[PDB]
């Protein structure tokens, strides 16, 4: 489950291109296939922290 | 002015088919695509306005695609042939065309 | 026309032979501007009475 695909969030970047620091990317779990997401749900125990 | 979107060889020549970001030197503003159509009156607008803004966005980048010289030559030949045939059409409409003009046509 | 004269032709170097390579962006080349994000080609044409 730790395996993750780094994918281009910008159309300019294409598969096989070198990742450049400061570039927005998409992290897709290989097995799950659903990209990570910083949801707006807030944890009850912790204040101001939102689940990923 | 052009700004690279990726690492370049010590500011060497601009490579062919390379993504670039355009900026206006006089204003120091970068280009950007806007959704405000230019032909809203048309039932299916196809023209989208572009504008230059002081802030730069990495997403807004225009790639330069090289066109073969053969395509440009064919386009120029087509335009010249269209012009000559228009002239011949005008001559025929006038009712008189010279024999040499007919041979050229 | 070809005839005896005193006319002289001043050669001006527009581009050197070394610079005449197809792997680089050269001045005078015909290019197309393509917006990667919207996947559209920049166009210039007359809409009503003016070029836009």
């Amino acid at each position: 489950g730790s395996w993750l695909f780094i994918q281009p969030f910008w159309k300019l970047r294409s598969n096989g291109d070198n990742v450049v620091v400061g570039d927005k990317v998409i992290l897709n779990p290989v097995n799950a296939g659903q990209p990570l997401h910083a949801s707006n749900y807030e944890l009850s125990d912790n204040a101001g922290c939102k689940e990923v | 002015e052009l700004d690279p979107t990726t690492l370049q060889k010590t500011d060497s020549f601009v490579p062919r088919n390379s993504y670039v970001r355009l900026r206006h030197l006089c204003t120091n503003t970068w280009i950007q695509s806007t959704n405000v159509p230019i032909d809203i009156e048309e039932e299916r607008p196809i023209r989208l306005m572009l504008g230059t803004c002081p802030t730069k966005e990495d997403k807004e980048a225009f790639a330069i695609v090289s066109v073969p010289v053969s395509e440009i030559r064919d386009l120029d030949f087509a335009n010249d042939a269209s012009s000559m045939l228009a002239s011949a059409v005008e001559k025929l409409n006038e009712g008189f065309i010279s024999q040499n003009d007919r041979r050229f046509v | 026309n070809s005839v005896n004269c005193n006319t002289s032709w001043k050669i001006n170097l527009f581009m050197q032979f070394r610079d005449h390579l197809e792997e680089v962006l050269k001045g005078g080349d015909v290019v197309r501007l393509f917006h990667a994000e919207q996947e559209k080609f920049l166009t210039c044409d007359e809409y009503k009475g003016k070029l836009q």
